[PDB]
């Protein structure tokens, strides 16, 4: 056996930094979630790891800009994982 | 491109 | 060399899905929220995820137009339920939201800490040593995060 | 010649999840920045990235334990990092 | 075929360390604050990071028992200077906390927000697309994390 | 083991 702290081993993926908005597109979802699929599916079949994946969604998701606005998004995951959280294809 |  | 989360069991796990996109109902019952539109577009997200997740073998498990009321119920299930045979739980939650909060259909708060803290390792010791996911897309507040010129990467 | 995000490329190392104690050891220093350390000069040079460092810090971190009170530490890493950071020696 | 952050810069980038030690005026001046002891062993992680960030090619710029008026004084001159041939930039603080604040070696509470916001795009454009780290060191709390039993990971 |  053997003990690991109670909030050990946890991913949480925020679209949006604390304070801003997050961007949802009528006609295709919103920029995070399809960003982070899009990133899924091509990633982790090359057997990446999530970080480095939620990490080209960050990205990704800064490259894009609602221009009316003139605004931008910034994705903000935290993670108390204690290993590398691969998803096998 | 609308806010949530 | 790197120590990795095992990922091979059968169903891997859940992968539940709150999809919240009539928000009617908050829309009468909270005044600050007299226009909160609905979050037209939602369905592409939760399709594009259940058939992601879908492919990485997980069990989606969708939930629409959920209350505060209702997401407490839905987690409260998980939260119990016994994930012995599973390598992995994920939780997706789709709606909109504030500072650290998820907003209910019904225009009420639900807290994301209140959401994670479901899951430690006493709340669900079937769990304990397994990585536990939580993709939350909504918005933490009203500000536009502005953008800033740079070289090219 | 792009726009990023006001809040991008940062990294934020905790050594504690919100509301819990971080240990020091008078003779040998705190459990995070010692783990932090030891791991960062045996990986760096293999060419790991920080958060794969990190990430061993938080396993590493997680095995430790005060057993005078039986408590323990867990370390959280928040980012907005868009690419890999890794420290060439 | 990763994107990954340059880091080739002759000195690298700057690398500060407050270091707090001394919690002298902390337990004085502070009600609900006294006994809280000196941080003996800060030494310790000050040299390691030293050697450390040092073997690194970063210049270390350290700063001892700096009370939260100092320590913000420190960051804003940072936060003004042109990092323009510096690839990265580090700030490690080793001191006392609570829920989301630092403690001054003076016992005034420094909010980690306000320390790291320093360094966005607009208030310091040298750093655009460079990135900034954060290490702090300190409690977020007067709880213990309990730990749960679980196989050989 | 010391807290900080």
């Amino acid at each position: 056996t053997r003990y690991i702290p109670d909030e050990a081993d946890f991913l949480l993926g925020m679209a949006t930094v604390n304070n801003c908005v997050s961007y949802r597109n009528p006609a295709e979802g919103t920029w995070y979630i399809q960003s982070l699929c899009q990133s899924l599916r091509e990633r982790c079949p090359r057997g990446d790891d999530i970080l480095t994946i939620l990490t080209e969604v960050n990205y990704e998701v800064s490259n894009k800009d609602d221009k009316k606005n003139m605004g931008k998004q910034m994705p903000q995951p935290t993670f108390t994982l204690r290993k590398k959280l691969v998803f096998p294809s | 491109d609308e806010v949530d | 060399l790197d120590k990795v989360y095992q990922m091979k069991s059968k169903p891997r796990g859940y992968c539940l899905i709150i999809n919240n996109h009539n928000f009617a109902k908050a829309r009468e019952k909270v005044p600050k929220l007299h226009s909160i539109r609905d979050r037209n577009g939602t369905h592409l997200d939760a399709g594009a995820l259940t058939t992601t997740f879908e492919e990485l073998h997980f069990e989606i498990k969708p939930h629409h137009d959920c209350t505060v009321e209702q997401i407490y119920e839905i987690l409260k299930i998980y939260q119990l339920m016994d994930h012995s045979n599973m390598d992995c739980f994920i939780c997706c939650i789709l709606s909109h939201g504030d500072k650290g909060i998820i907003y209910g259909t019904d225009g009420q708060e639900a807290p994301i800490y209140e959401l994670t803290s479901q899951f430690t390792g006493l709340k669900c010791p079937s769990l304990a040593g397994k990585p536990k996911v939580f993709f939350i897309q909504a918005c933490q507040g009203d500000n536009y995060q502005k953008g800033i010129p740079v070289e090219t990467d």
